[PDB]
Formats: structure tokens, sequence, C-alpha cells
């Protein structure tokens, strides 16, 4: 469960 | 965590007070069941000889394997001064204290005791109408009130001012209300014996002018007694104390005569099911539950649907947990509730969906999550939401003469742990309000 | 509800506690809680007699949602009017319903069964020749029908296109009409000897799901739901090689058409001859006495201008008195003008496939008096773990809009504001790295996109084939 | 050397447009830019601007009844 982890993005 | 609560008090207590309350055997027969195994075994060991033995002795029976038992085990007998270090004769000489020694002794042997354990009265009551009956009721008024649940007999006004006064259920006049907190549902979520344990520390600090001592001379006692008989009436301050325990459901009284109750015994050592729950990728709830006071607590976080006799069947949405969170009910927690209150049925398909994964791979284990990881995910991501906005009281600091002066009032602020924000290009920082005061101090200087 | 003390809690279920009522001695083997006011079904599906319940329940009451562990069912109207048709009387539901009860039924919910449980099985709407005759098997209903206010064995003729009028009116009316076709009987209608080749599996919930529509012996018509990629085509056509009888096909899509034809070729042993394709490429028709024809909605349900080339069609497919009509995906039939072609096209024997039966609108209840009820169900879990259909792990990606998109969302209008957030490159990010990971673990990818401009775009930035309406076939 | 009282808003871009939004619509919000995360906020308004974000945001949510 990725919640807490840093957005996506270039 | 019970054991340790419990040993946790006892230690603060300074040394002369210690003393005092070895005097009655009644408590010392429970003082003496709390301590660790080995802890135990030394003292049965020291209680029955009139000598004096060195600390090596005691080295001496313990394996190499379980050396590290003994140092716990000593430290904590020394806390509670229990075992007194004497050194003469170039030996760090052990001794036991004499009035535990003797409490024990008259304990074990049955020697005069001056009624520790209290009297028998030889009328005895119906231990499960009355009972039972009694402090399920009485303990169920202050977890329903604790709750928020609407109730009709709200209890007296000597718990209320122990609850309101305790970390739990904080209340306001301008509100006009009482809501649970984040310890409050934790407490909430502790077994009868430890939920039992924090009410009653609780009293035992809130009281103030009435002995310390005598406090703990009734409550260790009290564990003595059994359920399903009487005993006559004792401490002057334990006579209020008495009439204030039963406002808790420990003790029952017709009206010269008290009865302990289930929970009475409940306090000194240990000792499908009601509260199993289903939780399906619906945001659904089955309960698997017949009390009032599980559908209360449920209620704190859950969006009740209706009911039948066996069940009560809901729905989890974003105004519940949010209003859960509002009160400072942690997502943690409400997953802990989740799963310690899980079905059997989640458990079986979670173990087969486990051994499905392990069975096509076998090097990683991975967790075993009884309930589906969606409803985790969500209620998480609603605290993320309620986390969204940050906002800090404080002051911005600007138009600095010089960069030595910004950085030097910058790097003070981080030292103390008061900076919040900085930007070196624009000589510009913001720190938080409490530490405000030093900074000025600091700039003055 | 006589001398029951409400509990302290109570207040936090707003007149829906229902602990009024006593659970029975036998509750740790009864799977069914029952909602006396609301009609709701809670069954347990990890109990004995779970399997026994979940075909029982689907027929009376509609599934609301069917989770892992506990199904939720409620009883409506128009599912007790489903249930009605097949062989069903009140005693036999209101036994099943106390049998399996952890809690008595309540006298609302026995109410509910009486009053609509009694209507079905004496109206029966007939046809012969391209006339429709509303045949009835006792005199008394000529007072009824005849005086009517909205209408117009003893049996009368009624307009072809007033169809639409009578059925629905027999719902408001104590009577609903029933579709039932004794193939076996019917000689005037010229046959078709077609059957399901031996190399044919028919897989269980296909039997299950005919069986329901053939159980007496006459077909019914109805609707039959099957999750996506279930076997929907082998259901219609065995249908078709049952009954033996000129059947015709109308499906919402020229590829789709196409499929038709060839899965019913391949499964069955239907001679190539007697097929044809009624498309926008080529309107032949067959031309031996008993064949097939395979259209679609939008080449059957024009009204003002058809061309001289699907004129002639379109006669021919009137005149002709049809056995069975296949509506694959008839959640579009109860639209304006698709419904239309339910009533001009003649048939002893309708029959609707889909595998979802929703629209945003109230017109999905029209269902009932155009095609008849819904004879079967089936679940898609219940299927994903036989092996039938594939295992999805369903994902959703939040890819937050960049600072600068963002801010032109806030002023622009909301038409607009749709192609501005289906064009952030961070989404632009995801399908490329999505893309290329599937890629490289040799998956077939599908991308799918309601806008257009954007579907170009993506395409033409990694250079892959797109298809869009504007395609010829 | 001048202290100003204030409330240090840490947001993300979104967060950080809408509460531009806001101060456009009504000025006294936002007293000072400090970066791409961080904003100066009136302190009467936090309470406001915290509450009033909320409700737009509702729009993007879907409650079902
Ligand atoms: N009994 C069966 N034996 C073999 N293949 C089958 C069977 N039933 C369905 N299929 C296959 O399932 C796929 C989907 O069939 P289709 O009729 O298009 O499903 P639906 O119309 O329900 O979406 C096709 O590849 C078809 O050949
Ligand atoms: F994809 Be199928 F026609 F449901």
């Amino acid at each position: 469960s990725t919640i807490g982890k840093t957005a996506l993005g270039r | 965590s019970l054991k340790h609560s419990v040993t946790q008090y006892l230690e603060e207590i300074p040394q002369q007070v210690q003393n005092r309350l070895y005097t009655s055997p009644a408590t010392c027969l429970a003082i003496y069941r709390i301590l660790p195994p080995l802890a135990k075994f030394f003292i049965m060991a020291m209680v029955f000889n009139e000598n004096e033995v060195p600390l090596l002795d005691l080295d001496k029976w313990v394996n190499s394997n379980g050396k590290l038992q003994f140092q716990n085990a000593i430290k904590s007998m020394k806390s509670l001064h229990l075992l007194i270090p004497n050194k003469s004769s170039g030996t760090l000489m052990i001794n036991l204290n004499p009035t535990f020694k003797i409490s024990l002794r008259n304990a074990l042997t049955g020697g005069e005791v001056q009624n520790s354990f209290g009297v028998v009265v030889e009328e005895n009551v119906v231990s499960l109408d009355l009972l039972d009956e009694y402090s399920a009721n009485k303990w169920e008024t202050i977890l329903h009130f604790m709750v928020g649940t609407p109730l009709a007999k709200i209890p007296s006004e000597k718990v209320l001012n122990l609850l309101k006064h305790s970390k739990l259920m904080e209340e306001v006049n301008s509100t006009g209300e009482f809501k649970i907190t984040n310890e409050g549902f934790q407490f909430l979520l502790q077994e009868i014996n430890s939920q039992l344990w924090t009410l009653l520390l609780q009293y035992l600090k809130m009281i103030e002018t009435m002995d310390l001592v005598d406090v703990l001379h009734f409550i260790f006692m009290l564990g003595a007694l059994e359920v399903g008989k009487a005993y006559k009436i004792l401490s002057e301050t334990q006579r209020i104390m008495l009439q204030d325990m039963r406002d808790y459901g420990l003790v029952f009284q017709k009206h010269s005569i008290f009865y302990p109750t289930k929970l009475a015994l409940m306090l000194t050592s240990d000792t499908i099911p009601d509260g199993s729950l289903i939780v399906e990728t619906n945001f659904k709830i089955y309960s698997y539950s017949n009390s009032p006071l599980q559908i209360a607590v449920l209620s704190l976080f859950v969006h009740l649907k209706a009911r039948f006799v066996n069940m009560v069947l809901g729905q989890i949405t974003r105004e519940s947990i949010r209003r859960a969170l509002t009160n400072g009910i942690t997502a943690d927690q409400i997953i802990a509730y989740l799963e310690t209150h899980a079905h059997p049925q989640m458990r079986r398909l979670a173990e087969e969906k486990l051994e499905k994964k392990l069975e096509l791979d076998p090097n990683c284990k991975e967790p075993l999550q009884v309930l589906p990881p969606t409803v985790v995910d969500q209620i998480r991501l609603w605290q993320l939401e309620l986390d969204r906005v940050i906002t800090y009281e404080g002051s911005l600091y600007s138009d600095f003469e010089t960069s030595q002066e910004y950085n030097l009032l910058s790097k003070y602020a981080q030292d103390i742990g008061v900076l919040l924000w900085k930007d070196d290009k624009k000589k510009k920082f913001f720190i938080s309000k409490e530490g405000n005061s030093q900074v000025l101090d600091f700039a003055k200087r | 509800p006589a001398d029951f003390v409400p509990d302290s809690v109570s207040g936090m279920f707003r007149s829906h506690d229902f602990s009024y009522l006593r659970l029975r001695p036998d509750h740790a083997s009864r799977p069914l809680w029952i909602s006396p006011s609301d009609g709701r079904i809670i069954l347990e599906s990890f109990s004995p007699l779970a399997e026994q319940a979940q075909d029982f329940l689907v027929t009376i009451a509609e599934p609301i949602s069917r989770p892992s562990h506990i199904h939720e069912y409620k009883i409506t109207a128009y599912s007790l009017y489903a249930a009605v048709s097949v062989g069903l009387e009140t005693d036999d539901i209101i036994s099943v319903l106390d049998r399996l009860s952890k809690v008595p039924v309540a006298e609302s919910i026995i109410n509910f069964i009486k009053g609509a449980t009694i209507s079905y099985g004496k109206v029966k709407l007939v046809i012969k020749h391209n006339r429709y005759f509303v045949e009835t098997t006792q005199a008394d209903i000529l007072q009824m029908l005849l005086n009517d206010s909205v209408i117009g064995v003893h049996s009368f003729e009624i307009a072809n296109e007033s169809v639409e009028v009578v059925k629905k009116r027999c719902q408001e009316i104590d009577y609903p009409v029933l579709e039932e076709y004794d193939f076996r009987n019917d000689h005037r209608n010229p046959d078709l000897d077609i059957d399901l080749k031996p190399s044919t599996q028919i897989r269980p919930y296909q039997e299950k799901s005919l069986s329901k529509m053939f159980g007496n012996g006459r077909a019914r018509s109805g609707i039959i739901v099957l999750p996506c990629g279930a076997g929907k085509t082998l259901v219609g056509i065995t249908a078709a090689c049952t009954i033996k009888k000129s059947v015709i096909v109308l499906c919402t899509s020229s590829v789709s058409v196409m499929q038709w034809r060839q899965q019913f070729l391949q499964w069955c042993t239907l001679q190539p001859e007697n097929c044809a394709v009624f498309t926008s490429d080529n309107k032949e028709m067959f031309q031996t006495e008993s064949g097939l024809v395979v259209s679609t909605y939008s080449m059957v349900a024009n009204t003002r201008n058809r061309s001289h080339d699907s004129q002639k069609v379109m006669d021919f497919l009137t005149g002709r008195e049809w056995g069975f009509i296949i509506l694959d995906e008839v959640h579009v039939v109860p639209a304006a003008m698709f419904r239309r072609v339910v009533s001009t096209i003649a048939a002893h024997a309708k029959l609707g496939l889909t595998a979802t039966l929703v629209r945003e609108d109230d017109k999905i209840g029209d269902l009932n008096f155009l095609i008849g009820p819904k004879l079967y169900e089936a679940n898609w879990m219940e299927l994903s773990q036989k092996g039938h259909i594939a295992n999805v792990q369903c994902a959703e990606v939040w890819c937050p809009m960049t600072a600068e998109f963002y801010q032109e969302y806030l002023r622009e209008t909301a038409r607009k504001r749709m192609l501005l957030y289906i064009m952030n490159p961070t989404k632009f990010q995801a399908c490329q790295f999505l893309i290329q990971y599937h890629e490289r673990r040799g998956d077939k990818i599908i991308v799918f996109s309601d806008n257009v401009y954007a579907l170009q775009e993506y395409a033409l930035k990694m250079g892959k084939p797109f298809i869009y309406g504007s395609t010829p076939q | 050397a001048r202290a100003r009282k204030g409330a240090l808003v840490q947001c993300d871009p979104s967060i950080k447009a809408l509460i531009l939004q806001i101060d456009a619509k009504m000025s006294d919000i936002v007293l000072e830019e400090l970066d791409d995360t961080h904003l100066l906020v009136n302190p009467s308004k936090v309470e406001f601007v915290k509450h009033e974000l909320n409700r737009l945001l509702s729009k993007n949510i879907y409650n079902p009844m």
C-alpha cells in the first residue's frame, strides 16, 4: 500500500 | 503492560512509604505476585531463613543462558526496596526487608494477620443473579457515558470528576459536551484488567490529603477477597473509599456488609467471540455482537444502518471516519480495533491467500492481513485529507541589516528547535509562537 | 413489536431497530436475515445452505451488493415480477423464506410477496401472419380488456404499433402478459435444422440460464445477465438451435455484427448459405425458406430516411414472421427510438443478452413489458474463481495535476476544464511508464479514451495505432 | 530586526493555488508569499481559509447521499 510515499511525476 | 503499569506506580513511591506499605500481609501477598518469576524464586528462598546471603550465591543459581533475566529480576526487586543491599567485611551482602519478611511469613504460615484479608459474615448472596448483574451494569454505565452514547442514568460526580480530570473524555463548558480522545479509544481498546487499572491508578493520583498506603491496603486486599461471599466491616479512610469504589462496579452493597464482585477478583491476576465483525470491500460492517457497549464504540467511526438481535450491520463512510478523527482517534487504532475484532471467516480466507502466495513463491513471507487493504488505505488517505492544510502560529523575521545577523538569529532558532522556515536569499525566517520570546531575548543580547 | 423494551443505543437506529422480534433456536444454521421494512436480505455465504439460497435469492430478489462473505439482496416489485413467471407461486416463496430465515418473516414482507405473486398467468399475446391477437383462455377477461380505457377462448386483434401500450397497461391492471412459445407445435413457420456440433462444451452456468428459459418446455421471453466474456454468444446460439426457427439478431456495432456471424458459424452447424449479415457494407438477404439475419439497431430502428438498397431488406424483415430475436446489449433497447424495433419486428420469442443491465435514466424498468422479465443472473467472482473469466487487479492512479496546469483549471469553464485535466503531462508520463512496463511483461494493452483529441495526441506521441468513430469498418 | 505575527501555511501547489484564489476574492487572506510551499496568512483568516477550502474541495469528492 503506497500511501506515504512521495507522489509520482517527472 | 498490566504488571508493568502497576509496578511502575509502585516504584515512584518514596522509600519511607514503601516500608509502611508492607505492614499488612494482604498487600505483601499481592506485590509478591507481580515480580518476575526469578524475583519470586529468590524472595521465597530468603523469606524462611533469618540470615544474610551474599549476592554471588544468588548469581550461582542462574545458568549461563538465563544470565540476562538475573539483571531485570534484581533491578525490579531493588527498585521497590524489598531487597536491602548491606555491604560489610568487604562483601556486598544482601538481605530481605524485615517488614516484608514477617508479613510474608505470617501469610504463608497462618500467623496473626490483623484481619488483612478481612472477615466473613457467612451470609452469602447469589453471584450470578446479582453480583454479575450489578457490576456489569455499573461498569456498563461508566463505559456508555464514556463512549458518548445517550444513556438515562448518568454516573455520580465522583467518577465523572475523575473522568474529566484524567486525559480520558476531554470536556469544555463552551462546547457543553464531552468527547473521547486519543487515549480514550486506547482505553476502550484495553482488556478489562487494564481498563480497571487505569481508573484505579488515576484515582490514586487524584486524591489529596486519606493516606496513599490505605488506598493500596484496600485495592490489593480487595484482590484477596473471593466473590460470592460476605465480609463484615477497617480504616476510616477505607469507608469513604469503599463507597467511592462502589461507583466503579467493584463492590456491591445492599445499603454493614460489602460484597466484592467479578471485577474485584479480575484485578489481582489474569482471568464465536462477541464483538467479531466482518468488513467487506464495499466498506460495509457486520458485527456479530449483542451488547450496547460494543455497538456504542462502533458508532464512534461507523454509520450504523440497522440492528438485529444477533448482529449489527452498518457502513463505513467518510463522515464517520472524519467524526472519529476530529475527536483525536488515530487511524492506526481504528485498524487495530478492526483487526483484533475480526471474524474467523476473514482470518481463514486471509490464511488461504497467504498460502497461495507462498505456494507460488515461498521466498518472501507477506504479512497476514485479515481485512482487505483497500479499507486501510482509504482510512489513511482520509487522515491525510485532514492533514492537508498545515498552519503554525508564529512570527516572521525580516529586514536584517547584515547576513551575519540573519544567520545568527536563524541558526539559534534552529538550535533550540523553534525554526519552521527560512530563506537565505530573502534573509527571512519564521519561528513558532512558542519560541518567540527566546529569539527576541537572544536578539537583544 | 409488543412489550419490547428499547435499548439505550436504540436511538442510533432511526426506526430501523429490528430487535422487537426474537431469534429462532436454529440461528446458527439458517443463513438469512430479513429486514421487515426495507425488504433487504443479508445472506451468510460461509454457512450451510448458502448455495441452496444463492440461486433462490437471485430469482425473487435483485442483488444489491455481493462482496466476498456477506451478500445483500433486496426484494422489489420487479424482482417478484421476474420470479412469478417461472412456475413459482406465493406459497413456495413464503415457505422457503421462512425456512431460510434466522428471524421470523414479518407480516409486512409477507404482504408484499402476496400482492405481486398472484398476477401471473391469465393473458397471452399471440402472433399470426404478422397480426397480433390478445388471446385469453377465459371469457371473463373480455369484460376487463375490452372495457379498459386504454385498450382500443375469445381472441381479438390489436394494432401492431399499440403493443407497447397494452403490455404496459396490462402491468397496471391485475394481469400482466407472458410471451411463451410452443415451438414444438408450431408448423406454419418453416423450420431450420441447425444444432450444436459435438465439439461444443456447454458450461454449467450457460445450461442453468437456458434451463430458466426452457424449464417448462415452452420458450420464455426474458433477459439473461452474464459477466463480460462469460459466453453470452453461445447462450443465444443454443437458444436458436433448440427452438429451430428463423431467427434475427440485433447488435449495436458493425464489428460486433461481424463477430456474431463468425461465432454462429464456428460453434454450431449453421450453413453459411442461410446466413445474411445486414450491415452498412452488404445488404443481401437469404432467399432460402428459413435463414438467419444478424443486423444492428441503427440499420433496423431508422424511421425517416432509408435508401433504396436498404428499403427492400427492411420490407423483407417485416414481411416474414420471425421465430426468435436476440437483442445483444439489451441495455440500449429502452432508448427513445431503439425500442421501436421490438414492436415492428414480429416474433414469438425475445431474448436479451447483456453483461450490464443499468442506465442513468429510469428507462431500465421498461424492459419488463418490452421483452419480459429477467430469467437468470450470474455472479462475477464465482465465475472468476472457477476459471471461466480472468482475475483483474483494479487500480486507480492519482496523477497530481502539475502547478502550471492546475491554475488554469480554476478559471476555466466546465466544458473546457475537461480537456484541461485530461492532458496534464503527469498523465502522459504515467501512461508511458505503465505501457513500457507491461509491454516488457509481454502483455497486450488497450488504452481507452472517450475524448478523441487526447486519443490522437497520445497515439501520435507514442507511435501506436488508434481507432475512433470516423474509422471505416 | 523586525517581527511580524501571522500564520505560516505549509501546503502543496494545488492548495497554494486555491488559497490564492480565496485571497483574490478576499484580499486580507494572504499577507506574503514565502515560497512555492509556504504562505504567510492573516491569523483571523486561518480558521476561515481552512474551513472554506474544505467546502471547495467537497465538489471533487463524490459523497453518496
Ligand atoms: N463454452 C465455451 N467454450 C469455449 N469458448 C467459450 C465458451 N463460452 C465462451 N467462450 C469464449 O468466451 C469469449 C467471449 O465470448 P462472448 O460470447 O463474446 O462473450 P460476451 O458476449 O458475454 O462478452 C470468446 O472467446 C468465446 O469463444
Ligand atoms: F463483452 Be461481452 F459482449 F459482455
